[PDB]
C-alpha cells in the first residue's frame, strides 16, 4: 500500500559507470530536454482567435442575471422573496405592494453585481423560474454604479436573452 | 503553424544581411573596384605609401603599369 | 512580488546573502471568514468554502459537506459518495498541477506552467459542465451533491484520463532527470521526521520524511 | 564616407534587435503549446514598432535617493560599449580591421559590467545591490575560463587577428577539433550575457527585476537593446570562431548568407536553451566554472601549445 | 591641433588622476581610474603598442570591478561624497586641475618649462622613427621573447604567483 | 582616425536616445511615485549599509589569476621563435603552476563559501 | 485645417502604440489571480495582442486589481499604483475588487477598490472567466483607441 | 591501484579527463619524431635580409648566386 | 511527398476568399484565413462558419459585420454583438444551429 519513492541505487559497473561519465561529459539529458521543446515547437497551438472563436461552454452555465416571463407577457415573479433569503452575500433588495388589478407583483428588485458571488441560488430557490442567472458573461463596464441593476435592467436583460434562457432550461430542466 | 516564425526571422536575416555586404560594397566603391588593402605590418603600409606617392594623384588605389617605365 | 504566493510578507534578516532570520507577516488576505460564518446558515456558509483554498474547491466542500452530515446524523447515497470521490481525485490533480508547475516557474522553468495549464483548463471544463461555474462549484452540498452529470461527461473524463499519462510523463522527462532542476532541490530544506510531527505538519510533509501517514 | 558605413552598420542591427524581440516572443511562444502576437499587424510584423513607440512616450521616472549622473551615465554606456564592439567582426571584411581585434572584444566585454555594476549602485535600492553583487559573482566566474578558452582555441588561428580566421578554417571547421573547447566557450557566452540559464541579474523571481528595477522607460529599452545586440555579437563571434564560412572574395554575399544564416540557427540555439532549463543559483555557476571548466581549460591549453610543436604544424603569424 | 593628439590624451590622464587621487569615494576613484587606464591605453597604443595597452586595459577593469565589489561590500558609509560633498575634497580637487591647466597653459606659451627636470613644448611627433620594421611588431616579438629567453624570469614570477595564493590562503584564516 | 568617428558616432547615438526620452513626453512628478520600490512598502534602512560579502576569497584569487593567465596570452606568438624546447618547458611549468595553485585553492577549502 | 489633421494621426499612432502594448503587472492576491493566470494560458493567449507581465511597476502600463483588497493590504496597493508611470490604468477583476463580493459587510476588507485607486474597467464575476477578462483587456483597448489627447491640447 | 582508478572515474570524472590530457600533453612530445621539423620549420622562416659576405676567396660551402646547387634548401619541406 | 500539397492548400485558402482583397481584408479583420462552410448569417450581417475537421474549440467561428446598429465596426468588433439565437450555437452549447 506503499511505494519507496526515491530509493533506488546507482550501479558500480564500468560499462554504467562510463555510461554515465560520458552523460556528465557530453549533457545527454540536456539534449533530452532540448529535443522535447523541439517536438512542442511542430504542434498545433491550442489557441483560439478570440472575438471570432469563443471558447466551449455548457448549457448550465451561470453569468448575468435575468428576469423572466410567463408566455402571455406575465412577469413570473411574485415577490416571494426566497432568493433575497437566500442570497449569501444580500445581493437582492426586494420591496413589494399590491398593484392595480391586485396581484402580488414588486416594486423594487435590486441585484447589486459587485455583491453577488455567481453561486446561482437564487435560479435554484425560485419556485416560478422567474429569476435566472443567463449565459451571458461579456457585460463589463466601465463605471461601478452600472453594477447595481434595478427591476428595469433585469427585465431588459430577460427580455434580451429569453430566446437562449428559454433553451437553455428546456435543456436542463429534467436534472432538477 | 510553427512556419509563421519564418516571416519575422527572415526579417532578421536581412536585418543581418544589410550591414556587411554594404561594407564591402564600400569597400569596392572607394578604393576603385579592387579590395580595401590591409595594413597589419609596417611592410605594407610602406607599400601603400610608395604606391600613394607613385600614382600622383594622391590616391594609393590608381595603379600604374609597365607601360609608364621607358 | 512574483515569488510569493499573491500576498506574502517577508522581513528576512540576510547576512548579505544567506539567510539569518525569516519572518513571514500575514493578515494581507484576512477576510474575517468564520465569523460571517457564524453570521449565515450553513447551506449560505457552504460557498464560503471554495475560497479558502482556491485551487482546492470541491476538496474543501467535501470536508464541509462531512462536517455537516456528522452533525446531522444522516449520510449521502452511494452514487454522490462515488462523485465526490471522483471529482476530489480531480480537484487533488488539479491541486498537483498548480503546486509542481508555480513551483518549477519560481525556480525557473517556465514550459510546463504553458504544458499542464490546458488539462487545467480541460478540468475547470468538466467543472463549468458539472456545476455551471468553472473553480467555485458549490457543487457539493451537506446531503451528497446538488445536480446529477450532464450525459456524456463519463467519456470526456475517460479520455482525458487516457491522455493525462503522456502529459505526465512529458513533465517527468523535462524536470525530474535535470541536473539543473537537481542542483536547486537535492539538499534544500531537509526537515527530520520528529521535527515535522511536532511542528504540526501533514500530507506531503510528513510523507516527503518517511513517516507512513495518508488519512 | 565613413560616416555612411557606420550608419550602415549601426541601424540594421538595430532593428535587427527589434525583430530579435519579435522572434523571441513568438518562438518561445511556440514552445510553450501556445501563439505569439499576430494581432498588430499581419503576423505580428508591427509588434516591436508598438513596443518602441510606447517605451519612447512613457515617463522616465528618475529617482530621489538615487545619483542622478551615474544613473544617465550607466544606460549610455550600455548602449555605446553594444555599439561600438561590433565593429571588428567580419563580415567578411571588418569596418575596423584591428590586429588584435580578440583582445579588444575581451576588454570592451569586461568593460560593459560596470554599466550592469553601476546602474545597481546609483539607484538606491536594495534588489538593485543584489543584482549588481550577482552581476560581479558572475564575472568572477567566467572570466577567465574564457579568456583561457580563446587562448586556446587562437593557438591553431596563428593571430589574434579576427580577418584571419576565416583563412584558418578554409579547409575544415574548427569546431572538429576543438568541440570541448567549442561547448565550454557555448556554456561561457550564455554565461557571459546574462542569459538563461544563467540570468541572475535580470532575475524575475528571486529579484523583482534586478539591477533595471528602478529604470523606468526610456532608459529601460536601453538596456534590453543592449543585452540583445550582445547576445547577436556573441552568436556571430561564436559563428567566426568555430564555423568558418567558405569566403569568395569575388562574391561577399556567399559568405554574407552563410554566417547570417549560421548565426540565425545560434541564436535559435540560445532561445532554445532558455525555455528549457530553470535558473541556476549563483553560487552554483561560481562552482561550475572554478571546478569542473577551469582544470579541463588548463590541460586543453596544454594539450594545443604542445600539439602544433608535436606534428610540425605551427601556423604563420601572417 | 591634431598633432598634440597624445599630449590631450596625457591631459585627460592627469585629470582622471586629480579625479580619484582626491579620494571623495572609491566608487568614483574607482570610475576616474577607469577613465585613466582608458586614455593612457590609448597613449601607449598611439605609440604603437597596442598589445600592452589593451592588456593594462583588460587587467585594471578586472581589478577596478574587484575592488568595487570590495567597497560595496567592506567599504561603504550612509552618505557617499561625489566630489562636492566635503570640502576638502572639492577644494583638492579644484587645485589640482587648477595646477594642471597652469601647467599646461605655462609649457603653451614658450614651448619649454623646467619642473625638476627640463621638457620641451612640441608635440611628441617628432621623436618617432622614420623607417619601417619589416613583417613584425617590435613589442610582439619582444613580449614573446619572454619564454625562448626569460627563462628565470617565468620561474620566478610563477613562483612569486603561486606563494601568493598560499600567503592569501593563510592570512585570512582566523586561527 | 577612424576609431574615435566611430566612438563619437556610437557615443552620439546613445546619448540622443534618452534627451528624447525625456523632453518628449507629458511628465507628472510628485513625492510618492519616485519613491525606492520595496514591493509597496517602505524599506528599513538604507541601501548604503554594508553588504556583507563571501566571495571574497575567489575573487582575491581571480585577481591574481586574470593577470596570472594574461602571461600567457603571448603563447601563440612564442610559437614562431627558433628556440622551441625551452618555450615548451616554460609554458608547460607555468601552466603546471597555475594548476598547482588552483589545486591547493580546492583542497584547503578556499573555493567554498563562509558562513 | 492642416495642423487639425497633423494632431488627430498623431493622436491616433500614439494611441496604437499605447493600446497595442500593454504590459500589466504580475500581481494578484486571490482566486481572480488563478483565473488571470488561466487567461495566460495557451488557449486564451494574451501574449497575442501585446499583453506581457512585467513585475516591476516602473516598467508597467496597467495593473489589474484581482482578488480581496483587504485593510492591511491597501497602502501597499496605493504606493504600488503610485509608483507605476503615467499613463496608467486600472482593470478591476472579481466581486472582491468591485465592491467588497461575499466579504463586504467584513470588518478588515476594503468595501472595492475604488476607494483606494482610480478604476478604468470593472470586470463582474466571481471569477470572471478568462474569456471575460480577456472581453474587459480589448474593452480597456477599444477606451484608449478612442482618446483624445493631442487634439485637446490642440483646441486648449 | 585499479580500484581507486575506476573509484574516481565514478566520482569525478572531469579530474580524470584533465590529468590524463595532462599527461598525454606532457609525455608527448618527447615520443613524436616531428619536433625536429617544428625546429627546422622555423628556423628556414626568412624574416630578415640574408645579408652577404664578401668574397676573400676561400668560400667553398656559400654560392654565388641563389640558384647554385651548394646551399641550405627545403625540398623536404616541400615533401613533408 | 507532400510539401506541394501544403502550397496548393495555401493556394486554395487564398482563392477560397473570394481573391487577393478577400483574403487581405479577412487577414487584416480576423488574423485567420482557413476557410469554411457558410452555416448561417443573422440579420445584423454576421456570418457564421463551421469546419468539423479542425479540433474542438476551434471548428466554429464567426465573421463579425461592418455596420451594427449605426456604429462602423469594421475594426472594433465585439464579442458582445452577437445575438443570442446564434449564441447558443457559438459558444458550443448546442449541435443545432
Ligand atoms: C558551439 C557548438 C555547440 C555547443 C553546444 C550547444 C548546444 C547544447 C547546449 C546544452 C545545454 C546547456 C545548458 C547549460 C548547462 C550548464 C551546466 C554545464 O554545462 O555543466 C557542465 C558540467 C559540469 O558538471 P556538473 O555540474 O555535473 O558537476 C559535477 C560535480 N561533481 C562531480 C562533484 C558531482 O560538465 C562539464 O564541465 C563538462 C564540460 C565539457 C566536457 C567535454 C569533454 C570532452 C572529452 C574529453 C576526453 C574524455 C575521454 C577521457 C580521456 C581520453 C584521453 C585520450
Ligand atoms: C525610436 C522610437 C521612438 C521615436 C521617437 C518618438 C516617436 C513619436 C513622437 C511623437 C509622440 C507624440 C508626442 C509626444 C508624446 C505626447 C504624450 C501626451 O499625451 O502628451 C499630452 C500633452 C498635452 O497635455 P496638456 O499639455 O494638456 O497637459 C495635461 C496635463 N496637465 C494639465 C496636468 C498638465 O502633449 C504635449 O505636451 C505636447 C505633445 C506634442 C504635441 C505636438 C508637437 C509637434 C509635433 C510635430
Ligand atoms: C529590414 C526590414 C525591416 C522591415 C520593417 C517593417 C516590417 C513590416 C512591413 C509592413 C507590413 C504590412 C503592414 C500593414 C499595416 C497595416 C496597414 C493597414 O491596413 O492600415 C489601415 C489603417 C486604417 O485605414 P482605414 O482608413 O481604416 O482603411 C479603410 C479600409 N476600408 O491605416 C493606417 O494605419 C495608415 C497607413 C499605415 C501604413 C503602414 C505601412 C507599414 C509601415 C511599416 C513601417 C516600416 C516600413 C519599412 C521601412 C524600411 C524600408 C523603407
Ligand atoms: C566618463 C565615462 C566615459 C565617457 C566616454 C566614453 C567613451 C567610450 C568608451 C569605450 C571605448 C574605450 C576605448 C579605449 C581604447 C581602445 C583602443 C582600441 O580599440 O584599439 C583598437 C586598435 C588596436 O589595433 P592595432 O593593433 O593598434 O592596429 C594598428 C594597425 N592597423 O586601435 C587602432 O587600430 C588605432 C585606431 C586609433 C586609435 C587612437 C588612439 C586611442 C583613442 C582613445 C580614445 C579615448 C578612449 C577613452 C576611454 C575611456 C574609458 C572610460
Ligand atoms: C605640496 C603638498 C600638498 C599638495 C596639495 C595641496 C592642496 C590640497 C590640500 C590642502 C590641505 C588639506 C589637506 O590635505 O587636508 C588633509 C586631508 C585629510 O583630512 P580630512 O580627514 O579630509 O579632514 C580633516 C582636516 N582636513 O587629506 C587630503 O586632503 C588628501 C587629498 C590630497 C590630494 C592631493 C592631490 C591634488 C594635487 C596636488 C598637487 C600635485
Ligand atoms: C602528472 C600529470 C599532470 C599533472 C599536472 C597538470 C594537471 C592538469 C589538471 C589540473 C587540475 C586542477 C585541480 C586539481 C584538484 C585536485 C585536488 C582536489 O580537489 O581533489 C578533490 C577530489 C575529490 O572531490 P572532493 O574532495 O569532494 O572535492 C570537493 C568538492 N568537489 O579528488 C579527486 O577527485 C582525486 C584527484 C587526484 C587523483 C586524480 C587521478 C587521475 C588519473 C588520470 C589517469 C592517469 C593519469 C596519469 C598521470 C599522473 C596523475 C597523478
Ligand atoms: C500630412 C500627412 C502626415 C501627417 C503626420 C502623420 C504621419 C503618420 C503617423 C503614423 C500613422 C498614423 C495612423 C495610425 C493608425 C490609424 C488607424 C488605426 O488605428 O488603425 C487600426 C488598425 C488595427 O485595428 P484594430 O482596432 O487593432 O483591429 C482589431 C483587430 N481584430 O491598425 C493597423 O492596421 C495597423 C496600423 C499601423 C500604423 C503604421 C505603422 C506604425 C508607425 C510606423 C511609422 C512610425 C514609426 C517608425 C519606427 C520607429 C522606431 C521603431
Ligand atoms: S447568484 Fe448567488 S450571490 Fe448572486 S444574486 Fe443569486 S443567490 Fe445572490
Ligand atoms: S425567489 Fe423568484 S418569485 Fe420569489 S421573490 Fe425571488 S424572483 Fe420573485
Ligand atoms: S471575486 Fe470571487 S473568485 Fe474573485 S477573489 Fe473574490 S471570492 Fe475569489
Amino acid at each position: 500500500t506503499y511505494k519507496y519513492v526515491n530509493l533506488r541505487e546507482p550501479s558500480m559497473d564500468m560499462k554504467s559507470v562510463t555510461d554515465r561519465a560520458a552523460q556528465t561529459l557530453l549533457w545527454t539529458e540536456l539534449i533530452r530536454g532540448l529535443g522535447m521543446t523541439l517536438s512542442y515547437l511542430f504542434r498545433e497551438p491550442a489557441t483560439i482567435n478570440y472575438p471570432f472563436e469563443k471558447g466551449p461552454l455548457s448549457p448550465r452555465f451561470r453569468g448575468e442575471h435575468a428576469l423572466r416571463r410567463y408566455p402571455s407577457g406575465e412577469e413570473r415573479c411574485i415577490a416571494c422573496k426566497l432568493c433575497e433569503a437566500v442570497c449569501p452575500a444580500q445581493a437582492i433588495t426586494i420591496e413589494a405592494e399590491p398593484r392595480a388589478d391586485g396581484s402580488r407583483r414588486t416594486t423594487r428588485y435590486d441585484i447589486d453585481m459587485t455583491k453577488c458571488i455567481y453561486c446561482g441560488f437564487c435560479q435554484e430557490a425560485c419556485p416560478v423560474d422567474a429569476i435566472v442567472e443567463g449565459p451571458n458573461f461579456e457585460f463589463s463596464t466601465e463605471t461601478h454604479e452600472e453594477l447595481l441593476y434595478n427591476k428595469e435592467k433585469l427585465l431588459n436583460n430577460g427580455d434580451k436573452w429569453e430566446a437562449e434562457i428559454a433553451a437553455n432550461i428546456q435543456a436542463d430542466y429534467l436534472y432538477r | 503553424m510553427w512556419f509563421e516564425v519564418l516571416p519575422g526571422i527572415a526579417v532578421m536575416g536581412v536585418c543581418l544581411f544589410i550591414p556587411g555586404m554594404a561594407t564591402a560594397r564600400i569597400h569596392r566603391f572607394s578604393n576603385g573596384g579592387r579590395e580595401k588593402r590591409v595594413a597589419h605590418y609596417s611592410y605594407q603600409w610602406y607599400l601603400m605609401e610608395r604606391d600613394r606617392r607613385v600614382s600622383g594623384v594622391n590616391r594609393y588605389y590608381v595603379s600604374k603599369g609597365l607601360e609608364n617605365i621607358d | 512580488h512574483p515569488a510569493a504566493h499573491g500576498v506574502l510578507r517577508l522581513v528576512m534578516e540576510l547576512s548579505g546573502e544567506m539567510v539569518r532570520k525569516c519572518d513571514p507577516h500575514i493578515g494581507l488576505l484576512h477576510r474575517g471568514t468564520e465569523k460571517l460564518i457564524e453570521y449565515k446558515t450553513y447551506l449560505q456558509a457552504l460557498p464560503y468554502f471554495d475560497r479558502l483554498d482556491y485551487v482546492s474547491m470541491m476538496c474543501n466542500e467535501q470536508a464541509y459537506s462531512l462536517a455537516v452530515e456528522k452533525l446531522l446524523n444522516i449520510q449521502p447515497p452511494p452514487r454522490a459518495q462515488w462523485i465526490r470521490v471522483l471529482f476530489g481525485e480531480i480537484t487533488r490533480l488539479l491541486n498537483h498541477i498548480m503546486a509542481v508547475t508555480t513551483h518549477a516557474l519560481d525556480i525557473g522553468a517556465m514550459t510546463p506552467f504553458f504544458w499542464m495549464f490546458e488539462e487545467r483548463e480541460k478540468m475547470f471544463e468538466f467543472y463549468e459542465r458539472v456545476s455551471g461555474a468553472r473553480m467555485h462549484a458549490a457543487y457539493v452540498r451537506p446531503g451528497g451533491v446538488h445536480q446529477d452529470l450532464p450525459l456524456g461527461l463519463m467519456d470526456d473524463i475517460y479520455e482525458f484520463s487516457k491522455n493525462f499519462s503522456l502529459r505526465i510523463d512529458e513533465l517527468e522527462e523535462m524536470l525530474t532527470n535535470n541536473r539543473i532542476w537537481r542542483n536547486r532541490t537535492v539538499d534544500i530544506g531537509v526537515v527530520t521526521a520528529e521535527d515535522a510531527l511536532n511542528y504540526g505538519f501533514s500530507g506531503v510533509m510528513l510523507r516527503g520524511s518517511g513517516i507512513q501517514w495518508d488519512l | 564616407m565613413f560616416m555612411i558605413n557606420v550608419l550602415t552598420l549601426i541601424i540594421p542591427i538595430l532593428l535587427a534587435v527589434a525583430f530579435l524581440t519579435l522572434v523571441e516572443r513568438k518562438v518561445l511562444g511556440y514552445m510553450q503549446f501556445r501563439k505569439g502576437p499576430n494581432v498588430v499587424g499581419p503576423y505580428g510584423l508591427l509588434q516591436p514598432i508598438a513596443d518602441a513607440i510606447k517605451l519612447f512616450i512613457k515617463e522616465p521616472l528618475r529617482p530621489a535617493t538615487s545619483s542622478i549622473s551615474m544613473f544617465i551615465l550607466a544606460p549610455i554606456l550600455a548602449l555605446t560599449l553594444a555599439l561600438t564592439m561590433w565593429i571588428p567582426l567580419p563580415m567578411p571584411y571588418p569596418l575596423i580591421n584591428m590586429n588584435l581585434g580578440v583582445l579588444f572584444m575581451l576588454a570592451m566585454s569586461s568593460l560593459a559590467v560596470y554599466s550592469i555594476l553601476w546602474s545597481g549602485w546609483a539607484s538606491n535600492s536594495k534588489y538593485a545591490l543584489i543584482g549588481a553583487l550577482r552581476a560581479v559573482a558572475q564575472t568572477i566566474s567566467y572570466e577567465v575560463t574564457l579568456a583561457i578558452i580563446l587562448l586556446s582555441v587562437l593557438l591553431m588561428n596563428g593571430s589574434f587577428t579576427l580577418s584571419t580566421l576565416i583563412i584558418t578554417q578554409e579547409q575544415v571547421w574548427l569546431i572538429f577539433p576543438a568541440w570541448p573547447l567549442a561547448m565550454m566557450w557555448f556554456i561561457s557566452t550564455l554565461a557571459e550575457t546574462n542569459r538563461a540559464p544563467f540570468d541572475l541579474t535580470e532575475g524575475e523571481s528571486e529579484l523583482v527585476s534586478g539591477f533595471n528595477v528602478e529604470y523606468a522607460a526610456g532608459p529601460f529599452a536601453l538596456f534590453f537593446m543592449a543585452e540583445y545586440a550582445n547576445i547577436i555579437m556573441m552568436n556571430i563571434f561564436t559563428t567566426t570562431l568555430f564555423l568558418g564560412a567558405f569566403h569568395n572574395p569575388y562574391m561577399p554575399e556567399l559568405y554574407t548568407i552563410n554566417f547570417t544564416i549560421k548565426s540565425l540557427l545560434l541564436s535559435i540555439t540560445f532561445l532554445w536553451i532558455r525555455a528549457s532549463y530553470p535558473r541556476f543559483r549563483y553560487d552554483q555557476l561560481m562552482h561550475l566554472l572554478w571546478k569542473n571548466f577551469l582544470p579541463l581549460t588548463l590541460a586543453l591549453c596544454m594539450w594545443h601549445v604542445s600539439l602544433p610543436i608535436l606534428l610540425s604544424s605551427i601556423p604563420p603569424q601572417t | 591641433m591634431m598633432t598634440y593628439i597624445v599630449f590631450i590624451l596625457s591631459i585627460i590622464f592627469v585629470m582622471g588622476f586629480v579625479g580619484f587621487s582626491s579620494k571623495p569615494s572609491p566608487i568614483y576613484g574607482g570610475l576616474g581610474l577607469i577613465v585613466s587606464g582608458g586614455v593612457g591605453c590609448g597613449i601607449v597604443l598611439n605609440f604603437g603598442g597596442s598589445f600592452l595597452g589593451l592588456m593594462v586595459f583588460l587587467i585594471y577593469l578586472g581589478g577596478m570591478m574587484v575592488v568595487f565589489g570590495y567597497t560595496t561590500a567592506m567599504a561603504t558609509e550612509q552618505y557617499p561624497e561625489v566630489w562636492v560633498s566635503n570640502k576638502v575634497v572639492l577644494g583638492t580637487f579644484i587645485t589640482g586641475l587648477l595646477m594642471e591647466f597652469l601647467m599646461v597653459y605655462y609649457v603653451l606659451k614658450d614651448k619649454e618649462v623646467e619642473i625638476v627636470f627640463k621638457f620641451n613644448g612640441m608635440g611628441d611627433w617628432v621623436i618617432y622613427d622614420t623607417g619601417d620594421s619589416g613583417f613584425f611588431s617590435e613589442e610582439a616579438m619582444g613580449i614573446a621573447a619572454l619564454y625562448s629567453y626569460g627563462t628565470w624570469l617565468v620561474i620566478v614570477t610563477g613562483w612569486s604567483l603561486l606563494i601568493g595564493v598560499v600567503v592569501i590562503m593563510e592570512i585570512t584564516r582566523g586561527n | 582616425m577612424n576609431l574615435m568617428i566611430t566612438l563619437l558616432t556610437n557615443f552620439t547615438l546613445a546619448t540622443l536616445l534618452v534627451t528624447i526620452a525625456f523632453w518628449l513626453p507629458q511628465l507628472n512628478v510628485y513625492s510618492e511615485k519616485t519613491s525606492p520600490y520595496e514591493c509597496g512598502f517602505d524599506p528599513m534602512g538604507s541601501a548604503r549599509l554594508p553588504f556583507s560579502m563571501k566571495f571574497f576569497l575567489v575573487a582575491i584569487t581571480f585577481l591574481l589569476f586574470d593577470l596570472e593567465i594574461a602571461l600567457l596570452l603571448p603563447l601563440p606568438w612564442a610559437s614562431q621563435t627558433t628556440n622551441l624546447n625551452t618555450m615548451l618547458t616554460m609554458a608547460l611549468l607555468l601552466i603546471f603552476l597555475l594548476a598547482v595553485s588552483l589545486a591547493y585553492e580546492w583542497t584547503q577549502k578556499g573555493l567554498e563559501w563562509t558562513e | 485645417s492642416r495642423g487639425e489633421y497633423v494632431v488627430a494621426k498623431l493622436d491616433d499612432l500614439i494611441n496604437w502604440a499605447r493600446r497595442s502594448s500593454l504590459w500589466p503587472m504580475t500581481f494578484g492576491l486571490a482566486c481572480c489571480a488563478v483565473e488571470m493566470m488561466h487567461m495566460a494560458a495557451p488557449r486564451y493567449d494574451m501574449d497575442r495582442f501585446g499583453v506581457v507581465f512585467r513585475a516591476s511597476p516602473r516598467q508597467s502600463d496597467v495593473m489589474i486589481v484581482a482578488g480581496t483588497l483587504t485593510n492591511k493590504m491597501a497602502p501597499a496597493l496605493r504606493k504600488v499604483y503610485d509608483q507605476m508611470p503615467e499613463p496608467r490604468y486600472v482593470v478591476s477583476m472579481g466581486s472582491c475588487a468591485n465592491g467588497g463580493g461575499y466579504y463586504h459587510y467584513s470588518y478588515s476588507v476594503v468595501r472595492g477598490c475604488d476607494r483606494i485607486v482610480p478604476v478604468d474597467i470593472y470586470v463582474p464575476g466571481c471569477p470572471p472567466t478568462a474569456e471575460a477578462l480577456l472581453y474587459g483587456i480589448l474593452q480597456l483597448q477599444k477606451k484608449i483607441k478612442r482618446e483624445k489627447r493631442l487634439r485637446i491640447w490642440y483646441r486648449r | 591501484v585499479a580500484a581507486f582508478l575506476k573509484n574516481v572515474w565514478a566520482k569525478e570524472p572531469v579530474l580524470v579527463a584533465s590529468f590524463a590530457i595532462a599527461g598525454l600533453a606532457v609525455i608527448l612530445p618527447t615520443l613524436s619524431p616531428y619536433t625536429k621539423y617544428s625546429l627546422m620549420i622555423n628556423r628556414a622562416t626568412p624574416y630578415n635580409y640574408p645579408v652577404p659576405l664578401r668574397d676573400d676567396g676561400n668560400m667553398p660551402d656559400v654560392p654565388s648566386h641563389p640558384q647554385d646547387p651548394q646551399g641550405p634548401s627545403l625540398e623536404w619541406l616541400k615533401r613533408l | 511527398m507532400e510539401l506541394l500539397q501544403v502550397l496548393k492548400r495555401g493556394l486554395q485558402q487564398v482563392s477560397g476568399h473570394g481573391g487577393l482583397r478577400g483574403y487581405l481584408r479577412v487577414l487584416f479583420r480576423a488574423n485567420d484565413v482557413r476557410v469554411g462552410t457558410l452555416v448561417g448569417e443573422d440579420k445584423y450581417g454576421n456570418k457564421y462558419y463551421e469546419d468539423n475537421k479542425q479540433f474542438f474549440g476551434r471548428h466554429r467561428w464567426v465573421i463579425y459585420t461592418t455596420e451594427m446598429n449605426g456604429k462602423n465596426t469594421f475594426w472594433d468588433v465585439d464579442g458582445s454583438m452577437v445575438p443570442p439565437e446564434w449564441h447558443r450555437w457559438l459558444h458550443c452549447m448546442t449541435d443545432d444551429p
